[PDB]
């Protein structure tokens, strides 16, 4: 599909917060005893609406809600942390879950260099055919 | 299936892991992201009266929590301390490890009472309550939250397009008849001085009105409760946040004209 | 192995219940506030013993128990939700965890179309050998 | 390793992810399933006396929970409220988010007492207690369960072979000496009227006997306890569920002949 | 990198404990009611410093701590069990996350047998060229 | 990124899943391992005075737990029962399913008091507290632990190189001023008989001293407290564990020369 923003408004800027997974290399700050409290682990950034990505993102999050809620209704986990890892697995299973038929539409193996390796080396059997 | 955003032809698109082509590359779990987006940014009314009308109590539905890795700085968050008339708590205590939303310019702390006909409070429009990197389907007692929704993305490997510190201000409210058709709200100046709340009052107007009351000496100077009203003729600011006087007396009601 | 049902009896029919992961598209039913309570999220079905699959399934579940219990003894997770995802990963690692040696017994890459693509195109070098 | 079912040559087979051949296709996590199957369906005795003899108390073993995504409709489930002689609880309260098994034709609710020599109650034959999509190694207080076991499958991508509403009825029992060699059971008609339980009594016989007692007026019409006994000569129904009178007096014992 | 043990000392022996994932086949011991208590589920072993692996392991665990702590600061999970499964996924995504260009440095597909299958079978077209 | 050990050229090496070459084979999740290693094995001082100086209280940091699948047999573990002067608990109760470290030759059980200026106790050097296959960033009340760190490995598929039962002894200590510059420690012989602790006292020296006190009859034979001191001239054992008298009187202080 495509993303059709259909909200009353769009804040075109995303002033965001997040954590850094490897962000306190300075001295002893990585040690929990010395490091920041819960309130001071965030990094900030600002992102503008190049390629309409912010207004798209807002619409995408809105449209994700129905599916997400229905998934949460169906799970017995109290806190769900596995959605992105499960997407990662399903990515791999789509591509690599069966036999990969080379040159078929559902197999991501490029022989491009292996084509011209053999077209190059027929000219040491038909080219080198010396009587 | 849960939608998954991806950047194709200089545009965000919905697809999923099943709909991709071999050119699309997921070389690491780092490329996967969950982002929380605030209803604010879609243009919803953020005033306490309008905001609370979106929530409601319901029994039989077990609460659910999903995490999200990054969020948006909010103008408006909310923190609820609601009790029944009998003094029993209407909302559950925050579960272990659920802290409040980390960036709020204004936290609207509403204390009060209501019938609370249901075990848990849900979002009537299906949105989530965003806490610190955890989105719940329900409201926790005394824990700050932003209303919002969650997106999942496959970011690209490198670069994704063509080409002030943190201050939080708490704003206190008294409420009666919470989560009903006849809810009443009072903005709190001190423990004895209040203002009848209306939907048109913005956060900056409330802080300015508060500032004026303290510096004009219009606080209750008795043991009793003083409730100011602002008559219709005083405007306060239909524009979103990112694009933007005398006192006389008549509990103790009063008018600011 | 094969599944040898060795139970005193077998109910040949499986009258089952389950949740649907995306099952309440009608109006506002997906919203938790409006949707069904815990008791009304289930779908039902009936499955008969074609190919002996129900009687097999009963035996399979019985035989799974020892391994499952021993796995639960060894885990410190209080509630285990990761068994099927871990099977998914191990499926992928079996096939794709090493180098895929083409035409070997442990590599699921079919060159069938890539064989006859090159047998077709030798006849624009030995067939087209014009003096 | 944990076995994994798969459909090959029009038959279910045990294998695992290591034993598959390239022809076998796992193109999505949707193909993976965990199913709970009820011991009922293997022909076990489902009467309360026979069923409770399969459970027992034990200390030093930490409880464990695994989830399962689909289950089987049960005829017989059980719900236990057991205390020691001193009135202390024998079973733990249901953990957060563990609800009872969702489809039971008859819930056998047993209330009573016993020594309960151990911290938790386990299945002596190694089976699980099936709750709402969670299987536990132990019994929770006052929470309905079916005895059962769990299977894991790789379903095929498409089609897997060659070619009434929900009513639940609760049945109450009193127990003494629970989980011992000399356990005694009474079927409850009302708070003062009981029947001495036996293994041969089916659920439908109990509901029919109950129906007869109320409509023949054979309930205790005093302040005291009345315990009926059915003498050996009255049959009730050795067939599985899916393939299928006068009263005189002698607490207060009595005979139904 | 390489592992440079830089600790004051090294116990060259690793007297270890662990659980066995499928370890109580004897009779009824797999059944929790009959099996060992929490204290008696462990197996032991002793491992000496062949190839400097024990002294390396000690240093590796020391050096892992900063990254691990920073990861734990950033997660909202109270108990983290998914680190090794996530490594497994990232292993697969590194190798198989894009299109596999054959004979490129980032594609683990060996054509070795498929090379000499075709060099063998040109000698039923250039070898068998009978006039 | 979190480092991942792997065996290349008859040597352990740091790399990660991103840095591997196609020759490296991960054919199963069984090849992945997390191992806990004890600070002991790096040569740290294991005596109670030296060990406790590595821990400290801190607020605002949420505790975190990670699991590990295999560990090392410890000589020294610790078990803390600390209270404030007002009798309130300094450490939280063990969360559900966090049992103590499974192999300790000596468990140093320290009971006592201190200011405890912070919500949780952390490791000042950044190490973890190792419990039964769970590593925490904090110390739990009355739960045995070894200080340590965690490694992750990809083991090879087959063979990885070129080419006594379990006894635990508990040792009790009294403490005052715990987690401060002026902490005082007493080794406990019985409820009335104590020894002033010093860093140079090894576990085997304490058990030998205890053995001597009981068999020389040097225990308090009154209602009152008796605190022995060992004067500087009596040595006890700077070597690691894996490579290795008269009494007179002066509460009631005393000297063992
Ligand atoms: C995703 O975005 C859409 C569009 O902004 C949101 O749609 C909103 O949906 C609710 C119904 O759930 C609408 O409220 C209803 O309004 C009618 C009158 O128009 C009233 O009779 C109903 O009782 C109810 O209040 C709301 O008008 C509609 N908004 C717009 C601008 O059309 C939707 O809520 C978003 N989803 C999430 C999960 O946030
Ligand atoms: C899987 O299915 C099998 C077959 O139905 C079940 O086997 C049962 O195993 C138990 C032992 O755990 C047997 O009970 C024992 O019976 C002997 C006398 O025969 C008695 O002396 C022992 O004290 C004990 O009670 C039981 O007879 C046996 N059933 C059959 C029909 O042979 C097994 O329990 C199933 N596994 C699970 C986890 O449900
Ligand atoms: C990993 O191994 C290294 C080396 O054994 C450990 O290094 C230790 O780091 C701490 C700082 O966190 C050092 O303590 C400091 O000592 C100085 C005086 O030298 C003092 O002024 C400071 O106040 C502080 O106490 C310690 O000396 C150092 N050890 C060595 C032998 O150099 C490190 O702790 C290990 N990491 C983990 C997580 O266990
Ligand atoms: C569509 C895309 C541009 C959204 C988006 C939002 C937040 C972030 C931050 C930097 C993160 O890494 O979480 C990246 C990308
Ligand atoms: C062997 C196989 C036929 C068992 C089986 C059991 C239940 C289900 C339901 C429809 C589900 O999707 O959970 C499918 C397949
Ligand atoms: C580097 C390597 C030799 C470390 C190591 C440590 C412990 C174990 C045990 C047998 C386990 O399987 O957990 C294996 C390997
Ligand atoms: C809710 O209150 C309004 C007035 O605010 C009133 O008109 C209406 O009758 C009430 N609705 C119900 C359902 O009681
Ligand atoms: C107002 O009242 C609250 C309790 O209702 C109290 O905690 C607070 O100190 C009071 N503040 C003032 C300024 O009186
Ligand atoms: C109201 O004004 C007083 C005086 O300036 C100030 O202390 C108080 O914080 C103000 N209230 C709010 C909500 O900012
Ligand atoms: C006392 O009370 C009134 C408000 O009730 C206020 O306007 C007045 O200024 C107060 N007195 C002083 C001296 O401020
Ligand atoms: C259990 O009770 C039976 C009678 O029901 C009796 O024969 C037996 O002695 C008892 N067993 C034990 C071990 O006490
Ligand atoms: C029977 O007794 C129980 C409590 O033991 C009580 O809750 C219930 O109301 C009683 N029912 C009748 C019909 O007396
Ligand atoms: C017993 O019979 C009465 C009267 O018909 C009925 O109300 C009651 O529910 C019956 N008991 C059971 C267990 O169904
Ligand atoms: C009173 O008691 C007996 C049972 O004890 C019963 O059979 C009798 O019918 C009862 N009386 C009436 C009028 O039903
Ligand atoms: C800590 O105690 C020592 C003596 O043991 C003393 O010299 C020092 O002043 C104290 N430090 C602080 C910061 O109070
Ligand atoms: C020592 O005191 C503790 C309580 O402080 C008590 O539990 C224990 O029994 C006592 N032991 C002896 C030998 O007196
Ligand atoms: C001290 O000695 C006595 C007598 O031999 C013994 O019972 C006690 O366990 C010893 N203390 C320790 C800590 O081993
Ligand atoms: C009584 O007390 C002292 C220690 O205070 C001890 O040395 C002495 O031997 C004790 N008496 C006996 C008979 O052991």
């Amino acid at each position: 599909e495509a993303i059709v923003n259909a909200q009353p408004k769009c804040n075109p800027n995303l002033h965001y917060w997040t954590t850094q997974d490897e962000g306190a290399a300075i001295g002893l700050a990585w040690i929990p005893y010395f490091g920041p409290a819960a309130e001071g682990i965030y990094i900030e950034g600002l992102m503008h609406n190049q390629d309409g990505l912010i207004c798209g993102l807002r619409q995408l999050a809105n449209e994700t809600t129905q599916a997400l809620q229905l998934f949460l209704r169906a799970t017995t986990e109290l806190r769900t942390f596995s959605i992105l890892n499960r997407k990662a697995i399903d990515f791999l299973l789509q591509r690599w879950g069966g036999t990969c038929h080379i040159l078929g539409p559902d197999c991501c193996i490029e022989p491009h260099d292996w084509t011209k390796n053999i077209t190059d080396k027929i000219d040491q059997i038909i080219h080198d055919f010396v009587d | 299936s849960i939608p998954l955003g991806v950047i194709h032809n200089s545009a965000l698109q919905v697809s999923d892991v099943d709909k991709l082509v071999c050119r699309d590359k997921l070389s690491s779990t780092n490329q996967l992201r969950s982002v929380g987006l605030n209803l604010e940014g879609n243009g919803v009314a953020t005033d306490v009266p309008s905001a609370t009308k979106r929530w409601g109590f319901r029994s039989g539905v077990p609460p659910k929590v999903v995490n999200y890795e990054a969020g948006e700085w909010a103008e408006n968050c909310y923190n609820l301390e609601i009790k029944k008339p009998d003094g029993s708590e209407c909302l559950p205590a925050a579960p272990d490890g659920i802290r409040g939303f980390p960036r709020c310019r204004y936290v609207h702390k509403v204390s009060g009472t209501g019938p609370c006909a249901g075990d848990f409070a849900f979002h009537k429009e299906g949105a989530f309550f965003l806490y610190d990197r955890l989105a719940s389907t329900v409201i926790y007692r005394g824990t700050t939250f932003a209303e919002g929704v969650v997106a999942f993305l496959i970011l690209p490997q490198a670069k994704k397009d063509f080409f002030s510190g943190y201050y939080s201000t708490t704003i206190r409210y008294q409420a009666t008849g919470f989560g009903t058709n006849e809810t009443e709200y009072l903005f709190e100046v001190d423990n004895l001085t209040y203002v009848q709340l209306e939907s048109r009052f913005t956060p900056q107007f409330l802080l300015q009105l508060n500032e004026t009351i303290y510096t004009s000496g219009k606080r209750s100077n008795t043991t009793g409760k003083l409730i100011w009203k602002v008559n219709p003729e005083i405007d306060t600011t239909e524009w979103a946040f990112w694009e933007t006087l005398s006192f006389t007396v008549v509990x103790x009601x009063x008018x600011x004209x």
